[PDB]
């Protein structure tokens, strides 16, 4: 009777020890989910972020940058509907949504898939980093003029650059105007129902940058911090 | 080991200020980083207006 | 400065004087009956 008690008690305490040292791991590291139609270059930024070394299913990516690790993961041979398995991701740090802004046909599934996931009853307090991946074929296609985006948006008529956007000098005012107008439009979706729960934060992003990483680390902070003072009730 | 007198409730000279120093050395640092907290809350909710 | 500690040693100046005016007091006293 002792000696078994004693004995399994003592295997008790020899897993919690283990557990305690998962915890200190798991904490760690911050789990991000990548999510996007594959006309968008989700593939490219998985291999720019591959640099960082550290029936298939689900795959994960292991990336570190300045001591904080993070665990990327992608859907790639998953079935069409996803209103089940999505909701399994909802302890995310956040959502990485990549966005092909020139295909403006299929923009607007874009849209519609953006506003599922940051409407979603389970996905409420899960932050979006909105990529819009491929920025330099955009520019190209507006500069080409062969298809005009008003087609498709007829709103871009009576659409102005916005004041606070900061376009490089170098830059078409043509190139600005669309792509922030994109932006605009997954704002519009993102500020309808998100007030202070949960923040999309919009960035423009090319498949060739090597810079995302810095970006969603970034991103990654904020939330963290902004989580943080949520728990004083500051902000 | 220094005066040893009646109560310490009266002050022997300059001595309090091994106690005193400290307790105020706090307050300026506890300061110095409200104000630094005070920053960054300025700074996020100007980030979503 | 540090006010509690402040108060504090103020209270036994305070106290410390009065001690020696009662002291005074009570002086004045004998010597008037002496």
């Amino acid at each position: 009777l002792s000696a078994e008690d004693k004995a399994a008690v003592e295997r008790s305490k020899m897993i919690e020890k283990q557990l305690q040292k998962d915890k200190q791991v798991y904490r760690a590291t911050h789990r991000l989910l990548l999510l996007g139609a594959d006309n968008s270059g989700k593939s490219t930024i998985v291999k720019q972020m591959r640099i960082y070394h550290v029936t298939s299913g689900i795959f994960e990516t292991k990336f570190q940058v300045d001591k904080v690790n993070f665990h990327m993961f992608d859907v790639g041979a998953q079935r069409d509907e996803r209103r089940k398995w999505i909701q399994c991701f909802n302890d995310v740090t956040a959502i990485i949504f990549v966005v092909d802004s020139s295909d403006y046909n299929r923009l607007q599934e874009a849209l519609n898939d953006f506003k599922s996931i940051w409407n979603n009853r389970w996905l409420r307090t899960i932050s979006v980093i909105l990529f819009l991946n491929k920025q330099d074929l955009l520019a190209e296609k507006v500069l080409a003029g062969k298809s005009k985006i008003e087609d498709y948006f007829p709103e871009f008529a009576r659409y102005t650059t916005p004041e606070d956007a900061t376009p490089e000098p170098g830059e078409d005012p043509r190139v600005t105007r669309a792509k922030y107008f994109i932006r605009d439009e997954f704002l519009r979706i993102s500020t309808a129902s998100g007030d202070g729960r949960h923040y999309c934060y919009p960035h423009f992003t090319c498949s060739v940058d090597t810079e995302n990483a810095r970006r969603i680390f970034n991103d990654c902070r904020d939330i963290i911090q902004r989580m943080h003072l949520r728990q004083y009730e500051l902000l | 080991t220094l005066a040893n007198t009646g109560c310490w409730d009266l002050s022997s000279g300059n001595k309090k200020w091994i106690i005193q120093v400290p307790i105020l050395a706090s307050i300026v640092l506890n300061f110095i980083l409200f104000i630094n907290i005070v920053r960054v809350l300025a700074t996020k909710l100007r980030e979503t207006n | 400065s540090v006010s509690e500690i402040q108060l504090m040693h103020n209270l036994g100046k305070h106290l410390n004087s009065m001690e020696r005016v009662e002291w005074l007091r009570k002086k004045l006293q004998d010597v008037h009956n002496f």
